[PDB]
């Protein structure tokens, strides 16, 4: 269970409505708004 | 992303190769739609490394 | 009466043109003007 997470967009940025799918292993989450976020998500 | 929607299919099967997709047959039953008016021109996945 | 001033309410704006149709039930929040010129155009007074 590596692969989780979806984004949509024109540019993927605040200044264009933007809707994002991911998830966290404890249930669905989808995001649909104007958010701005770094290229790979890291944690651990 | 059509008419005014977004719809998801899934389908989960596992494997015993590490080669290609396998030679069967599966049908994807709809698992969502919401209504979202956005276009969309790109898109990229996301992995939490 | 309930939604006509004296004064006037200029926050309803329309877009005179873009760089293409908009799509039905497609929304853009985005500024951007028609590169009609080949000089940018950027909605100046300048080349139309
Ligand atoms: C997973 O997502 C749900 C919905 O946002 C949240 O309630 C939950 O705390 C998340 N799990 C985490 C952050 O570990």
């Amino acid at each position: 269970n590596i692969i989780r997470g979806w984004i949509f967009g024109t540019t993927l940025d605040s200044k264009t409505q933007s809707l994002l799918i991911v998830n966290n292993a404890t249930n669905v989450v989808i995001k649909v708004c104007e958010f701005q976020f770094c290229n790979d998500p890291f944690l651990g | 992303n059509i008419d005014g929607y977004f719809k998801i299919y899934s389908k989960h099967t596992p494997i015993n190769l590490v080669r290609d997709l396998p030679q069967g047959f599966s049908a994807l039953e709809p698992l969502v739609d919401l209504p979202i008016g956005i276009n969309i021109t790109r898109f990229q996945t996301l992995l939490a490394l | 009466n309930l939604d006509s001033k004296v004064g006037g309410n200029y926050n309803y704006l329309y877009r005179l043109f873009r760089k293409s149709n908009l799509k039905p039930f497609e929304r853009d929040i985005s500024t951007e003007i028609y590169q009609a010129g080949s000089t940018p155009c950027n909605g100046v007074e300048g080349f139309n």
